[PDB]
């Protein structure tokens, strides 16, 4: 979920 | 005729600090966990770098998580080889400018063969003596040099794209190089480079693994992220569920 966020920005 | 030199000499991550205490007594877990540390914080700007990499963002969503689970550690290897040759010409391993692993730390690390292996790929920049824009073209590439074995969703996309960015390498050396003779020769060099790599991110994988799984009686703290990556596909990588995608 963290690298997801990352790659959401 | 290079058309990605200028994009990947702006979007180049800054260096990054360990913030390890250089006064304390080495340790096995205060060096892997320093090491940890600095590759957490190395992956929030290669995934900030990866994003900004053109066409890289549109690949599916899920791809593009693929792809930097698959590459962070050949980049970040890759990377570090790099920062070695520029700043002590490939006699220590330059981890952060504060985290050198001269060869104590390398015994004291408990991963002392890996970190010769890694030593030998640094000097394998300082034999060819990469240019820092073949080191850029050839940083890039290694995003795009793992798949599943059952390969991506969009995977013509994907397959377009690392061809472009190969033509780009070349593009580089025949910019920079002497005759169209010795400009294949450096191509054919620099893919053979790329291509050992592999070896390499497989035994530190192999590590990787090996520490994560002890990482409670060894006292080594993965950080969040570093630890949802590896054991999102660090496994898959064991267990023989990825295909390495050669250069040469
Ligand atoms: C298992 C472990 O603690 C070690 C084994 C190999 C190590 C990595 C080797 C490559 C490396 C280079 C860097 O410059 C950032 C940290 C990383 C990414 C290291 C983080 C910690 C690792 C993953």
């Amino acid at each position: 979920a963290l690298l997801r966020y990352l790659l959401d920005k | 005729i290079p058309i990605f030199l200028s994009v990947l000499q702006s979007i180049e991550p800054e260096v990054v600090y360990a913030g390890y205490d250089n006064t304390q007594p080495d340790t096995s877990a205060s060096l892997l966990t320093s090491l940890n540390e600095l590759g957490e914080r190395q992956l929030v700007r290669v995934v900030k770098w990866a994003k900004a990499l053109p066409g890289f963002r549109n690949l599916h969503v899920d791809d593009q998580m693929t792809l930097i689970q698959y590459s962070w550690m050949g980049v970040m290897v890759f990377a570090m080889g790099w920062r070695s040759y520029k700043n002590v010409n490939s006699r220590m391993l330059y981890f952060a400018p504060d985290l050198v692993f001269n060869e104590q730390r390398m015994q004291k690390s408990t991963m002392y063969n890996l970190c010769v292996r890694m030593r030998h790929l640094s000097q394998e920049f300082v034999w060819l003596q990469v240019t820092q824009e073949e080191f850029l073209c050839m940083k890039a590439l290694l995003l795009f040099s793992i798949i599943p074995v059952e390969g991506l969703k969009n995977q013509k996309y994907f397959d377009e794209l690392r061809m472009n960015y190969i033509k780009e390498l070349d593009r580089v050396i025949s910019f920079q190089g002497k005759n169209p003779t010795s400009s294949s020769q450096r191509f054919y060099q620099l893919t053979k480079l790329l291509d050992s790599l592999q070896p390499i991110v497989r035994k530190l994988h192999q590590f990787t693994f090996d520490l994560f799984v002890q990482s409670q009686s060894l006292s080594v703290e993965f950080p969040e992220m570093m630890s949802e990556i590896i054991s999102a596909q660090v496994p898959k990588i064991l267990a023989g569920m990825v295909k390495p995608l050669l250069f040469h």
